C-alpha cells in the first residue's frame, strides 16, 4: 500500500572460499605454484 | 472412477452428473450457478480428473474469501525484485496449475476492479504479472461458481458483466439441500456407514422415524458440510452402534 | 489487417474505417465511442495494424481495473527503488508509448488526479513517477475509446476543459448494436463459419432463419465478443454443428 | 535574452498587453502567480515565463499536482535523506530539491492535500527545505511559479484554499483573456494553426476558407481558448484533407451527431 | 483446581467432555466471561495422553500476520545467515500434544486462512529455511463468543466453520447454578487470607449473602473473584463477620 | 532579534510581554487572529533566549508524516528498519535546549498529539527500544494563528494539548486592530521595494492611496500591507507619479 523499505530479513566472514577463489581466478600455472607451497606444510595433502 | 463423491441418484442429479460429463472434457469457460455447502467444492477436482490432461492438474483455490491486497496479490503472485515487501517472484497459482483445471470462487466477492482484471485475461489471457513485464497467456478451462445472482448484481452494477457473460458459457445449477429429498434418505445411509466407519461405531444401529421426521423438519440450512457436522454431532450425542438413529442433533450449536 | 475480422456491412463501418484509414497517417488523438460489448478494441487493432506506425507498439492497458491508486504511479514511472521492496519502474506502458500511441478502455474512473496528470503527460511528458529523476518524454501517440455517455462526463465534470479537449481530438462512435444490422448478418455469418471451422464440428449446422430472426430481435448491446459468446451458447444449443442450425442459446442462467 | 517566442500566437486581443505586463514582470524573480483557461495560453504562458527565465535562468522544473499519489509525494516533498522511504541509497534529492533556484513551476491543479499547502507554505518559507529523515535544514532557492483557472477568491470564501495558500500565494494576478473575450486574432492565430496543419499534412496549397467558417467561428463560445479552437483548425484541416481546395465549414464538435 | 461445577451440568458436561479428552479430536470451545475455561483445557489436555503432550496455547492476536505463518511456521537459517539456531516453529513448537488456540474471536482473517486447512495435510507446517513436515498436535481453540450470526456475517469464515469442532461447547451464565456460590467463594475467600497472610476467615453476614443471591454475575468467576476481592479489601479487618455483597468498583457513594 | 517592528503601543506592548517571557523557557503557544509575522515573533523569541547561544532553530511541527513521528521526536532510528543503524537524536535533541519553534501546530494530528504531548509534559528519550531515556529540555513553546479554546470546544486537542503551553498565549492586534504604523511601516515597504525593483526613489502615493490605506480591510495583515505595496509598485513600476492607485484586489480583474 503505502510503499517503502521495512526492516525485516549477522555473523563473521572468513576469506576461507575467498582465498580459494583468489586461486581459481589466479591461473592454474602459478595456482599449482600455490597448491604446491600450500600442500608442503599439510602433510596429510598430497 | 474418482469415488462417486456425492453420488446423486437423483434424476436432477443425475441429469448434472451426466452434463459435467458432457464438458469437463470440453476445457473451457462455464458458468456453475453453485454454492458453498451445496457441493461445497465437489465437482471441480472430478472435471480435473475429467479435464483433457489427466496429467494436468488442479490448482484453484482462487477462493474470495480474502479483501484487500493478498486476494491480488497472490492471485498474479507478484514480481520478484519488486513488490510491496517481498523480493518473491510470485508467479501467482494461474502459474501453478499445468495441463489440467482451475476455478474462482466467491467470486461475487471481487471488486470490480479485479473483475475487469479477470475477464480481461478471459479474453487476454497474456499477463504482465502485476509488477509489469511481457505478458503471458495460459491455455486451459476456467471455472467459478457464485452463489448469488450476478445479473442482479450487473443489474446492481458491481462486476465485470463481460465477465458475467464470457465465463457464462452455461450457468450449471447443482442440487441444494432442499433439492436432496428422496435420495436423502440414501444420503444419510451413506454418511451413516461412513461415519459408523469412521467413529467406530460398528454399524447402523437402525433409523428412528422420530430421528427421521426431526430430520425432515430440519429445514437443513447448510446443504452438505451440514450434513456431515450434524452428523458428527448426532453421532457424538448418540456414541454407539446399537441404538436405532434417534439422537438427531440438529442444532450441535443449540444452547445449553 | 484484424484479419478483416468483424464484417460490418454497415457501409458506416466502412465509412468508420474510411475515417480510420484518414487517421492511419495521422497522428493525434481520437475518441471511439465503444458500445458495451462492442469491440473498440479489435478496430484499435485494425487501425494498429494499419498504423502510420503500424511497425510500432500496440500494448492494451486499461486504467479502468486500477483497483491500486499506485498502480497508476508506476504507470506513471518509478524511480529506481522508489519507494523500496522494488527494483526499478516496471515501465512496459511507458515503453510501448514511445514508439507508439496510447490506447485505453473505458477512461470513466480515472482519479481525477490521476487524468490531469495525464494532462501534463499529452502536451509535454516528463519522466514522470520517477523518484526525481530528470523529465523524458516518449514518443506516444493516443487513441480513446469507450462506451461511456460524454455528455455524461461533462455534466459530471469527468474530464477536465483541458482534459476534455487535448484529451480528445477524434471521435469514433460505434454504430448502436443494432445500428449494423446488415453487418449484424454479415459479421453473424462470418462468426458461424469461424466457429462451424475451428470447432472442427464436422459438420456446420447453418442457421434456422428463425434463429437468425431471434437473433436480431436481440437488441444484444454487448455484442463484442458477446456476439461470439452467445454464439458459443447458441453452439452448445446445437451443441454439434452436424445437423441443421436451429438451437440457438442467448440466455445461459435459465436452468431446464 | 533570445526570442525563443515559439508557438505564441493569436495574442490581438490585449493578451499582447498582456503579455506585456507580463514582461514587465519578467525580470522580478518573486512568487509568480497567474490565472486563466487551462491548456490554453496557460501553459503556453508558462513557456513564456520560461522564455522570461532567463534561458541560463536555470531548470524549468515542471511542477504537476495532478500527480503525487497520496504519501511519498511527502517524500521528494520535504526530502528524503534516510533509509526506508526513497530505496534510501543516496539522499534522495526531491523534485523540490531538483530545483536549486528554478522553476517552482507550481499548477493549480485543485487536488486535496492542503497538507500539501501547508508544506509548500514551508516550502514558500524563508528560502529552505529539509528532507526526511532530512537531518538539517537547508536554506534552498527557487523561481516561483503559479496560475489560475478558477475563482480562488470564492474557494477562500468557500474555505476551499487554505487561506494562506492564497495569502502566501499571489504577489498579484495574472487572468487570461478569455475565447469568448480575446477573440481578436481568430482569422489570424487561425491561419496560423492552419498553415502548420496543412504543413504537416503537407498539402499541397492552402484550401482557403468560406466566410461563413468565420462566421461561425465568432459565433462559436470556443471554451477552452486556445488548443479547442486550434483542435477544431487541424480537424476542419483533416475533415477537408484537400489542398488549395476552400474550406466553407470546421470540425470542433464531433458529439454533434452526423446527418 | 476449584470447578466446583455445582450446575452439576457442570458435572455431566465434565463427564462428556474428559471422555473427549483422550480422543484428540479438534477442539472449538465456547467459554462463560468467567468459565475458567483454561483449567477444562488443561484438565482435557492431562486427561489426554497428550499429558505430557506439547500444548501451546496459542493467544492468537499479539503476533504480525507480517509473519504470520513465519510463526505458524517459522523459518530454519544459521551461520553467517543470521548467528543463532533456527525458529522453534508454531505447529512444530504444540507438536505432539494440545493445540491450543486462544485471542481466537477477534481475529484477522489472515490468520484465519493460514490456519484454514493449514493442518489438513499438514507437511508444509515448516519454510523460509524451516524444513516442510506434518504432525500431530491436538488443536483446540476455545472462549467462543461469536454467534452464529458472526458466521452469518461471514467474518467468521465458514470455512473454518466447516473445518470447525463437530459441535459447540454450550456455556451458562453464573446466573445459573447459584450453588457452589459461598463454597468456592470461601475457597476464595481463605486463599486470599492466606495469600493476604491474614488472621482468619471473619465470616460472612447474611444480609451480603442475600444481596449476592440477587446477582446475574455475569463475570461468573471472575465475578466471584473481584467481589471477594472488594468485599475483602472492604473489611479490611477480620474481627467480625464480614457484611457486604460488594457488586462494582463503580458507584461514587 | 531585529525585525519589521509593528512600532505600536499594542506591539511594543506584546513587546515588553515577550520580553517578560525573556529568558523564560517554559513551554508556550500563541495566540493571534492571524500570525503578524507570526514565525518572525517566535523567532526574535529565539534570538533573544538563553537559547541564543543555544539553538534557536526551530522545527515545522505538523508538517510530518504518518508513520515515523517516533524518529521525528527523536531523530533517526538506529534500529528502525535494517538500513540505518544509529540513533540519531530528537530534532528536539538536535536543539534539546536551543529555541525550536514549535509552529504549524493547528494543523496536527490526533494520536500525533496523543504521544508527543504525554512525552513533552513526561519523557525523556525513550526512542525505539533504547536503554535509557534522556530528557531534553528543549525550551518549550508552541503556537497558535487559530483558537485553541475553539479546538477545546471542538474537543480535537487534548485537554493536555491545552496544558501544553506554559505561558499564556500573546497575540497581535488585527490588521483592523494593529493599523498604527502602517504609514511609516508602508514607506519602509516601499524603500524595501524600490531596492528590489531597483527603483531609484519613491515620490509617493496619492493621500488618496493614503486614505484608502486607512480604508483597508488587510486580512493579510502582516503580509499585505507591503505585499500590494509592492504590487502598486510593479503593476506601476513607476516612480516619477505617486502610487496615486495600489494594487488593490489582484483577486479583482481589471476592465
Ligand atoms: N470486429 C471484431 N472482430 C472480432 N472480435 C470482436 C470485434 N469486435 C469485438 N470483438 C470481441 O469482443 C471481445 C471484447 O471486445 P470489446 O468489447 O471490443 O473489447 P472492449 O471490452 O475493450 O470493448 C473481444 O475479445 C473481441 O473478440
Ligand atoms: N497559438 C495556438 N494555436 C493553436 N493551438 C494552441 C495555441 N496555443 C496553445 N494551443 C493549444 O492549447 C493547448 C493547451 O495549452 P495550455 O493551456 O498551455 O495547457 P495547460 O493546461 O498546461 O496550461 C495545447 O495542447 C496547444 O495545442
Ligand atoms: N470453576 C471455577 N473454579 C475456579 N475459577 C474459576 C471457575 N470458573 C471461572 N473461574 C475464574 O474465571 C476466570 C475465567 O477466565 P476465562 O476462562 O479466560 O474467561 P474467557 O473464557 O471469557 O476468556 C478464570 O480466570 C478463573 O479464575
Ligand atoms: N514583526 C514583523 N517584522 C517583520 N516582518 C514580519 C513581522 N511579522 C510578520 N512579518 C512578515 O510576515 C511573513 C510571515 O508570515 P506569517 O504571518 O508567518 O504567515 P502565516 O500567518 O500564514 O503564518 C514574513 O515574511 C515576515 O517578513
Ligand atoms: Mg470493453
Ligand atoms: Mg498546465
Ligand atoms: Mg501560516
Amino acid at each position: 500500500m503505502k510503499q517503502g523499505l521495512q526492516l525485516r530479513l549477522q555473523l563473521a566472514m572468513t576469506p576461507q572460499l575467498q582465498q580459494a577463489i583468489r586461486l581459481l581466478q589466479l591461473s592454474t600455472l602459478e595456482l599449482q605454484q600455490e597448491l604446491q607451497q600450500a600442500l608442503e606444510s599439510n602433510p596429510l595433502l598430497e | 472412477e474418482y469415488k462417486d463423491n456425492l453420488l446423486g441418484e437423483a434424476n436432477s442429479f443425475l441429469e448434472v452428473l451426466e452434463q459435467v460429463s458432457h464438458l469437463a472434457p470440453l476445457d473451457k469457460p462455464v458458468l456453475i450457478i453453485g454454492e458453498r455447502g451445496t457441493g461445497k467444492e465437489l465437482i471441480a477436482s472430478r472435471l480435473h480428473y475429467l479435464s483433457s490432461r489427466w496429467q494436468g492438474p488442479f490448482i484453484s483455490l482462487n477462493c474470495a474469501a480474502l479483501n484487500e491486497n493478498l486476494l491480488d496479490s497472490e492471485l498474479f503472485g507478484h514480481e520478484a525484485g519488486a513488490f510491496t515487501g517481498a523480493q518473491k517472484r510470485h508467479p501467482g497459482r494461474f502459474e501453478r496449475a499445468d495441463g489440467g483445471t482451475l476455478f474462482l470462487d466467491e467470486l461475487a466477492t471481487a471488486p470490480m476492479m479485479v473483475q475487469e482484471k479477470l475477464l480481461r485475461v478471459i479474453e487476454y489471457g497474456e499477463l504482465e504479472r502485476v509488477g509489469g513485464s511481457q505478458p503471458l497467456q495460459v491455455n486451459v478451462r476456467l471455472v467459478c461458481a457464485t452463489n448469488a445472482d450476478l445479473p442482479a448484481m450487473v443489474n446492481e452494477g458491481t462486476f465485470r458483466a463481460d465477465l458475467l457473460d464470457r465465463l457464462a458459457f452455461d450457468v450449471v445449477q447443482l442440487p441444494p439441500l432442499r433439492e436432496r429429498e428422496s435420495d436423502i434418505m440414501l444420503m444419510a445411509e451413506y454418511f451413516a456407514i461412513q461415519m459408523c466407519r469412521e467413529i467406530k461405531l460398528p454399524l447402523f444401529p437402525g433409523f428412528t422415524e422420530r430421528a427421521r421426521e426431526t430430520l425432515l423438519n430440519y429445514r437443513w440450512p447448510g446443504n452438505i458440510r451440514e450434513l456431515k457436522n450434524v452428523v458428527e454431532r448426532s453421532v457424538y450425542r448418540h456414541g454407539t452402534s446399537d441404538y436405532p438413529l434417534d439422537d438427531i442433533i440438529i442444532d450441535p450449536f443449540k444452547r445449553r
